[PDB]
């Protein structure tokens, strides 16, 4: 019989985002007030990631939920809060954010 | 509730 | 100029360990009404891993935090409370653990 | 408080 190998079920990472003219190639959904991404969760989600832009070869996935961007807390942030907070973020935008396994 | 995406 | 590479903060990890006539290979402590074994946190955390014993195989480290135990959870458990939920759980002990980057 | 450890 076969035993279940080690799984990690849930992540915190901490992921620097190199931006480029383009943007940091991101979208980002949900917020306080706003429908929930997921579940009945309304935090700050990323919604899609654009192939090989910066976000992607940071490591962001689609799914992650945005936990803080350079020193600043979402916790509570309405969605443009959120806007606000990573399009003023400047070059390197340093983001932790929260994973399940899909 | 509104449904709100931003692409950056 | 370097940038921070991708970090793992915290994990939760689902680990099953086969046990041996010799016992888990483990040794826990703290627990509600004990000393902390980290910070003021009260849980129940691993506080050895025999070299190479089934806890080690399958990849329990020392410092994880124990948070449940074939689906028993280990929230507000006094020490003995945890010492009896491991040791009365038979050949596969399966743990959901916290883990931290040290 | 006690500082409590069980080796298993």
């Amino acid at each position: 019989l076969l035993i279940e190998p080690a799984r990690i079920e849930e992540e915190e990472l901490t992921l620097t985002i190199l931006r480029q003219t383009g943007g940091l190639g991101i979208s980002i959904a949900g917020g306080k007030g706003s429908t929930p991404y997921k579940g009945d969760d309304e935090g700050i989600f990323i919604s899609r990631v654009s192939e090989e832009g910066p976000a992607a070869r940071a490591g962001v996935r689609v799914g992650d939920k945005l936990l803080e961007v350079n020193g600043v807390a979402l916790q509570g942030a309405e969605h443009h809060e959120a806007v606000e907070a990573l399009r003023g973020a400047g070059t390197a935008v340093q983001m932790r954010v929260w994973r399940e396994r899909m | 509730d509104p449904h709100s995406e931003t692409a950056l």
